[PDB]
């Protein structure tokens, strides 16, 4: 009757004389403001419309399960529902957000900003990303729906996502056209590796062909990540190349430039595949032999950086040796061969020769086919005790090898024509070489 | 004859310090 329409009428006026209180928090209050709503729209096939109040209690539903979500919705149909739900979806995603910790950087702010903390951002932001690829967009389509009667809903999930893309390609684009600097290296590739993933997710969860102008905004955005990764590794080869210092490395140790570069290369081999896929054995193969000429070619000048050849050699056996070593102790070794490795303890091989030749034949001269052999020997011992092998095994074996020439020719010479060292004085010298001190001798 | 282990030929930056060479930028 228009009477059952009247009663309906009523109480929809009632409720919206007082907006203050929410229909959906009083269990047989809100069964009875829907059939009310229903006769509204049966009637039509005063506006008595009361959508401001169901828009609004939606608002309040979705902001502090989701069942009179459904049913709201239903009723409100039979467009400005979209535009709200798409709303309140879209706040609720950027607070989760700023949660997360994902700022909006400006280009002057990321270009001022120390490494220590646009590191621990950039690592914010690869975490905020994951979660939203891996939980939130998985989330928002299962509401969609649940939620929404209608196929609608391909345009509510794209509305209710574009806010949450838009802000992490923000910071995407933030990073993009940061100077490039060797350090951020492995952060643009845990960025771009995490921002590849949406695309999958993307493309599983979009039925239609709107979430193509999503896809091709994160593709552009993926694309110049591309490009900042090519010109950082360029920047880092540049830099490598440039490096012409000649300062002589005290006690012959082992230079930085081969701590960092060895450890730079040992960390790019954990993103072969990305690596390989931008580049263009393996592209990274290609790169790391490059890179890895360009520090040998840098540290046999350094090698001629002394009087001493005997020096310039332990200098290219404990430098050439650590190079070895990382790329033995790493999946370095599997990328660029064996023959590669092999040819390197060939060099080494020949750079102990060529000490022990060096270092002692004019020792082995003051002995024949008076004489005083002491100077010559006193000298060696005198800074060879404060040369450096870091390690152990060749320390050890350059020790054996000199003293096995030098000691039992000394016993002959003494034994034989005879007044300062005995032979065992000369173990005991011998033992002091290499530990990067002046030995207790005089 | 520099006095720091890390020299660029371009720019005059030197360093002993590889991170600090690594990431400098030639003036
Ligand atoms: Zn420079």
């Amino acid at each position: 009757s228009a009477a059952a329409f009247d009663a309906a009428e009523q109480l929809i006026q009632v409720w919206d004389g007082t907006p203050e209180a929410l229909v959906f928090e009083a269990t047989e209050d809100e069964v009875a403001e829907y059939l009310s709503a229903v006769d509204v729209a049966i009637e039509h096939l005063a506006m008595a419309r009361l959508e401001e109040e169901l828009r609004h209690l939606m608002v309040r539903h979705a902001v502090p399960t989701a069942r009179g979500g459904p049913l709201v919705n239903p009723f409100e149909d039979q467009r400005e529902l979209a535009d709200a739900y798409c709303g309140i979806r879209r706040d609720l995603l950027d607070e989760y957000l700023s949660a997360l910790g994902v700022e909006r950087l400006s280009i002057d702010e990321v270009q001022r900003i120390e490494w220590k903390h646009l590191n621990d951002k950039m690592k914010k932001w690869v975490q905020a990303v994951k979660t939203v690829v891996r939980v939130l967009l998985a989330g928002e389509r299962r509401l969609c729906d649940q939620v929404l009667s209608v196929s609608l809903r391909e345009e509510c999930f794209i509305e209710s996502t574009k806010g949450c893309i838009m802000q992490i390609l923000s910071f995407g684009d933030a990073v993009a056209v940061c100077p490039r600097s060797p350090e951020k290296l492995s952060r643009i590739l845990d960025m771009y590796e995490a921002l590849a993933e949406v695309i999958p997710e993307m493309k599983d969860l979009c039925l239609g062909s709107s979430g193509d102008g999503v896809i091709s905004d994160v593709q552009a955005n993926l694309d110049r990540l591309g490009d900042a990764i090519r010109g950082t590794l360029f920047e880092f080869g540049k830099v490598l190349q440039l490096e012409s210092s000649r300062r002589a490395m005290t006690a012959g140790e082992i230079h930085p430039m081969t701590r960092y570069v060895m450890n730079y290369l040992r960390l790019l081999v954990v993103y072969s595949d990305t690596l390989d896929a931008l580049l263009d054995m393996t592209p990274l193969g290609k790169r790391l032999l490059k890179l890895i000429s360009y520090l040998e070619a840098n540290l046999e000048e350094k090698s001629k950086l002394y009087e001493d050849s005997a020096l310039e050699c332990i200098f290219s056996m404990n430098n050439l040796l650590y190079i070895v070593q990382k790329v033995r102790d790493s999946e370095l070794g599997k990328i660029l061969g064996d023959h590669w490795v092999k040819r390197r303890n060939g060099k080494i091989r020949q750079y102990s020769k060529s000490y022990l030749r060096i270092s002692w034949m004019k020792v082995l001269s003051f002995l024949k086919d008076f004489k005083n052999f002491n100077l010559a020997f006193e000298e060696i011992y005198r800074n060879q005790t404060t040369w450096k092998v870091p390690d152990p095994q060749l320390r050890e074996e350059l020790k054996i090898s000199i003293s096995e020439n030098v000691i039992p020719a000394y016993r002959a010479f003494l034994g034989r024509y005879g007044i300062k060292y005995t032979p065992e004085d000369l173990e005991s010298q011998l033992s002091d070489l290499f530990e990067g001190a002046p030995g207790p001798a005089n | 004859s520099d006095t720091t282990y890390h020299k660029c030929s371009k720019c005059g930056y030197g360093s002993d310090d590889s991170d600090a060479y690594f990431n400098h930028k030639c003036n």
